[PDB]
């Protein structure tokens, strides 16, 4: 009924220490406290029972280590390893990999997490409102140019559309055929996306027939157009994205953001 | 089973028969709980749509679905922790929020099958027919008096009426929705409706989703379409051995205003609703929710504004307190309807000795 | 802020009222007995306007006699009435021009288009506005909105579009796209260069239109500039907002309130439903403005003036209205309908949904669903019409007739179906 | 269209068993269509049908 994924994969995005020969993604201590001993502790709270880390080609033993010693665990917690990796999709093949054993519903949670808000209210808000998936954005950095842009409503809160800024047409678009069916449509610039996902039961479908996801991103929560043309066909509840705010500071790794992580958490 | 009391308000100089508040938000749940019980807590801690009768239905579900998930130890026997575990759900439930009559009945009939069964007999054969029978059970006992109703309401009803109903008695809506598409006469219907609880709006919203003619009605005045009325259902919800209904709201008020001008009211209901307990006041059993439904300002239910209204305890000694549940009187009500057909609520339990 | 003077437009959009308009005029024609230039005075009142400018051009003698016969001619009010002129369909660059060229007005001006029903406070709004000049020299305009009705799946013509602000609150893009019969476009471009500046960014879609501005002393100088304007809304506040003048900004308000610009006929219909029920609380029947009309609140949701005659055995419905001295035999099946002041009946109205206006005469039998009668225009015997339908000034309706949706009639004693003079597609008589 | 009888003969016989479909209920017991002789109408009288809620 309940269980979780833990993406795992390699320093790629990170510049100035992750380029070290034994040093892993997941055992990062670059902020007093570690990197997934917080992933644990949310893990905890959200009394899901058997999580299973998932891992690639580099660090098969220093995660299982990770997860045995240095710690309380109690949990059966298990390191598991699929084969299909090329990180050129970091987490989307091995989603694609591990189906058969969801028995209901799954969460995507990364190795790298800073957190301060409460985390129960965001799985309230799935199990409740009716929701198929369910992601967060936050506040930008309140301590002492181009910038990133997403789709939000705010009053039932909903999402709608995503797109950055490193590869697209320079003017903004919007569809006609998705605004007569929902109408009201706001975009925010100070919000930052986390990058966490939320799935019900029928979800296992899609990553076995046809896929077309890169960076668990783009035939996820983009395809819900129930207009137009009908080619496309939808599997039942309709397609809905959903996306919530919250106030404390704490946001996603993507850029150089260690530093000013470092910074912060000494309050 | 976890975490109990910790909660603000005071204890209520005036009406406190029953303990006022719980478990909403989920920290630390036992291993062998199913989790579509806690659903449904969660869910009746703020709904709107169901009362009494899809309640139970949906209660009767779960324990269904329950059994379906469970199957026979090699230890412990079938009929070794099988009442404790529906002892301890019954009482999460209580601590969750105060039950009705049909449950407890339907708890009970529960119990004798159990008891009916012998733990010697083949596991797999005997849920398998167990299960059909609660099945069977289902279908005689509400939906099969459902219809017994519909088929009353038939014969009694006139050629088209102008209907006023309260509530969000199901079985009504859906007799009322039969009378406008399936036989399709004349349907001149109206609602009323409370602050606290949007039943009548959802009603009419309904109704209108159907395609059916409906006139709204609130607190202040009921009489501005009485003074026209012709003929009256009332709400329901559990029944006594007086002659007597526990039912929601300002129905008693309604059914004063009928007694008074022209017409009195009648209430068709299930066979299984009646109860043997009893009781003659709206002091003696008070069914309550927080102090919140009437906080925000009118409108929606879920808002989060910023203006004056939230002096529970900030102000110089300040109550907000209500009631959802009242007394229902026994001279207006003239018409009982169950899976017997025909009499009087003067017959207050004629049918509890033949069931 | 006292002592204001301001320019309102009426008649602003004729043949896109296709059925009327000939002799008698678009705005002077009533919404349910009475007319919507009132309204609009009413609030100007409320205001404190004491110089008025109005505009009178196509059917404009009739418009300036009832004027003079509205009870503001007279020196009991602080403000008088003037009439500009202009040749036969204008738009609204001219007019302005026309103006500036007069040359009066000395600080603020409010300039209102279209047909504009408020019950709204301003003063608040005034206030406001003052506050946000004080606080900076190049401001320009004041501006209002309102959150539409639920969903718009009945009204297809207009789906407007917004760009806000939560701090200072502006405003620069709008657009329109029709869809729902034949689709087109399905991307809208928006502008890119500065935007960092005030931060904040709030975008919302379908909202209730009107078209009003409070203006300060810049407008009629940036005319004088530029005269390639043409509209206010789509070309002069965006143009000057695009680095025209360095440092310019305008002001924003929101009200949940309703207040609803008329255009079409749905839109209308609709308007007249809403009044019918109590959505208005400044603006009811039995408040009564004018103290000459005797209209007051009944039972099973009816309006009514004193004396109707009516035979026996009765059916009636909901969201209705009755004037005063309409004498009916028997029949009337009334559910959903506005009828005027006096209007002799024959026998037997079936009503679903209809509308009368002031003064017809309606000779036997009438099976109507959904359906418009004009002023004069008199109803023979057997009126049968479906959805939609709309009758012009004059119509002499005579023995038998059929017509469905969509079918516009005539108001000629020029171009368009269903005639005047002898009946309509059923003979040809006319001009 | 569905008729006929499923043996040889229209009308059954004394002590031959027979399966019922049932349609309507109360007033006089059970007047209904046959599943074993023919699709006419067969009635049973409100006594024979029960022995040991019957009504629900």
């Amino acid at each position: 009924s309940i269980q979780a994924f833990v993406f795992c994969g390699k320093g790629s995005n990170l510049a100035p220490m992750q380029h070290s020969t034994r040093l892993p993604k997941a055992l990062l201590p670059i902020g007093n406290r570690p990197m997934i001993e917080y992933v644990l502790d949310w893990c905890d709270q959200a009394d899901f029972k058997e999580i299973s880390v998932v891992a690639p080609v580099d660090e098969i033993e220093l995660i299982e280590s990770g997860l045995t010693s240095f710690l309380n665990s109690n949990h059966s917690h298990h390191l598991q390893d699929p084969k299909k990796i090329n990180f050129i999709s970091t987490g989307e093949s091995l989603q694609k990999e591990l189906l058969p054993r969801i028995n209901g519903d799954f969460v995507i949670l990364p190795c790298d997490f800073v957190t301060d808000i409460p985390p129960q209210v965001l799985v309230d808000q799935f199990r409740n409102r009716d929701d198929n998936n369910l992601a967060m954005t936050i506040y930008y950095k309140n301590s002492l140019k181009q910038q990133q842009f997403f789709t939000v409503y705010s009053e039932i809160l909903l999402d709608v559309y995503s797109q950055r800024d490193v590869t697209k047409t320079k003017y903004l678009q919007i569809r006609s055929h998705l605004l007569w069916n929902y109408p009201n449509l706001t975009v925010s610039t100070k919000l930052l996306n986390s990058f966490i996902y939320f799935c019900s039961f029928e979800l296992c479908q899609l990553l076995k027939l046809g896929p077309q996801s890169m960076s668990r991103q783009a035939s996820f929560k983009d395809p819900f157009t129930g207009n137009q043309q009908q080619q496309n066909p939808p599997t039942t509840i309709f397609i809905l994205p959903n996306e919530t705010l919250f106030i404390r500071a704490n946001n996603l790794n993507a850029y150089m953001d260690a530093n000013r992580f470092v910074l912060k958490i000494k309050s | 089973p976890g975490i109990s009391s910790v909660i603000p308000t005071v204890l209520e100089q005036s009406f406190d028969n029953s303990s006022l508040i719980s478990v909403k938000e989920l920290l630390l749940n036992k291993d062998l709980i199913h989790p579509s019980i806690l659903l449904l807590t969660s869910h009746l801690a703020h709904y709107k749509i169901v009362g009494s009768i899809p309640r139970c239905i949906a209660m009767l579900e779960v324990f269904q679905i329950v059994i379906k998930d469970y199957q026979t130890p090699k230890g412990t026997t079938l009929s070794r922790n099988l009442t404790s575990y529906l002892s301890h759900q019954i009482d999460l439930l209580k601590k969750a929020r105060p039950l009705s009559v049909t449950m407890g009945n339907a708890i009970r009939w529960l119990k004798q099958e159990i008891s009916l069964i012998d733990p010697s007999t083949p596991d797999k054969a005997a849920k398998k027919d167990l299960c059909e029978k609660i099945g069977q059970f289902a279908k005689e006992k509400i939906e099969l008096a459902d219809q017994l109703i519909i088929d009353n309401a038939s014969t009694q009803i006139e050629e088209s009426t102008t209907i006023v109903t309260y509530g969000s008695s199901k079985v009504l809506t859906e007799l009322l929705l039969h009378n406008a598409i399936s036989l399709k006469k004349n349907i001149k219907v109206i609602v009323v409706d409370s602050r606290p609880l949007f039943e009548g709006r959802k009603m009419a919203e309904t109704l209108r989703n159907a395609g059916v003619n409906v006139m709204y009605a609130l607190i202040t005045s009921l009489d501005t379409i009485f003074n026209d009325v012709d003929y009256v259902f009332l709400g329901a919800h559990s029944i006594l051995s007086n002659g007597f209904l526990y039912s929601r709201a300002g129905t008693a008020m309604l059914a004063m205003s009928a007694k008074r001008r022209n017409i009195p009211v009648l209430v068709c209901c299930e066979s299984l609703k009646f109860s043997q307990r009893v009781q003659l006041d709206s002091v003696t059993f008070n069914e309550l929710a927080d102090p919140n439904d009437l906080v925000n300002i009118d409108y929606e239910n879920p808002v989060e504004r910023r203006g004056n209204k939230g002096a529970l305890l900030n102000q110089f000694i300040k109550e907000r307190k209500f009631e959802k549940k009242k007394l229902a009187m026994e001279n207006k009500p003239k018409g009982n309807k169950i899976g017997g057909k025909k009499g009087s609520e003067g017959e207050s339990k004629d049918a509890s000795n033949e069931e | 802020e006292d002592r204001l003077q301001a320019v309102v437009l009426t008649d602003s959009y004729e043949t896109r009222f296709m059925p009327l308009t000939a002799v008698k005029p678009r705005c002077l024609l009533p919404l349910a007995n009475v007319p919507l230039i009132e309204y609009t005075l009413e609030f100007l009142a409320k205001a404190g306007v004491h110089e008025v400018f109005l505009i009178c051009s196509s059917h404009a003698n009739q418009i300036n006699d009832y004027i003079e016969n509205s009870k503001w001619n007279l020196p009991w009010s602080p403000f008088k009435i003037t009439t500009i002129m202009s040749p036969e369909a204008r738009c609204t660059g001219d007019v302005m021009r026309d103006l500036d060229n007069r040359g009066i007005i000395t600080g603020d001006f409010i300039l209102v288009s279209g047909d504009v029903l408020t019950n709204i406070d301003f003063s608040k709004m005034l206030e406001f506005h003052k506050k946000m000049h004080l606080q900076d020299k190049d401001h320009i305009s004041t501006m209002c909105l309102s959150k539409a009705s639920t969903y718009p799946k009945t009204r297809t013509i207009e789906p407007a579009a917004f760009v806000l602000d939560k701090s200072t609150s502006r405003c620069i893009y709008y657009q329109d796209l029709p869809l729902p019969s034949s689709r087109e476009k399905t991307s809208i471009q928006i502008d890119p260069e500065l935007l960092d500046n005030v931060d904040e960014f709030v975008i919302r879609n379908d909202l209730i239109d009107c078209r009003i501005d409070i203006c300060t002393s810049h407008v009629p100088l940036i005319f004088q500039e530029n005269f390639d304007y043409q509209s206010l809304r789509t070309d002069f506040v965006k143009g000057v907002i695009s680095s025209d003048i360095l440092g310019k900004h305008i002001y924003a308000y929101l009200t949940d309130e309703y207040a609803v610009r008329v255009e079409s006929w749905q839109t209308y219909d609709t308007i007249s439903q809403d009044f019918l029920g109590r959505w208005c609380y400044p603006l009811v029947l039995d408040s009564n403005i004018q103290d000459d009309q005797t209209y007051s609140y009944e039972s099973r949701h009816i309006y009514k003036e004193k004396d109707v005659v009516l035979a026996q055995s009765c059916k009636i419905g909901k969201c209705t209205a009755i004037g005063s001295g309409t004498k009916i035999g028997e029949g009337t099946k009334i559910e959903n309908s506005v009828i005027g002041r006096n209007c002799q009946i024959g026998e037997n109205i079936r009503i679903k949904n209809s509308f009368i206006w002031d003064d017809c005469i309606i000779g036997n039998n009438s099976i109507i669903d959904h359906s418009l009668i004009a002023s004069n225009a008199t109803l023979g015997s057997n009126v049968r019409l479906n959805d939609g339908c709309i009758i012009g000034f004059n119509v002499k309706i005579d023995d038998n007739m059929d017509l469905d949706r969509n079918t516009k009639i005539s108001a000629s004693p020029q171009d368009l179906d269903d005639q005047t003079l002898a009946v309509s597609i059923v003979g040809d008589k006319g001009v | 269209t569905s008729h006929c009888r499923f043996y040889e003969n229209k009308y059954p016989e004394i002590d031959d068993i027979v399966m019922v479909n049932v349609q309507q209920i109360a007033e006089m017991g059970a007047y209904v269509k046959l599943l074993e002789y023919d699709n006419i109408e067969g009635m049973i009288l409100l006594s024979e049908l029960s022995r040991r809620s019957i009504q629900k």
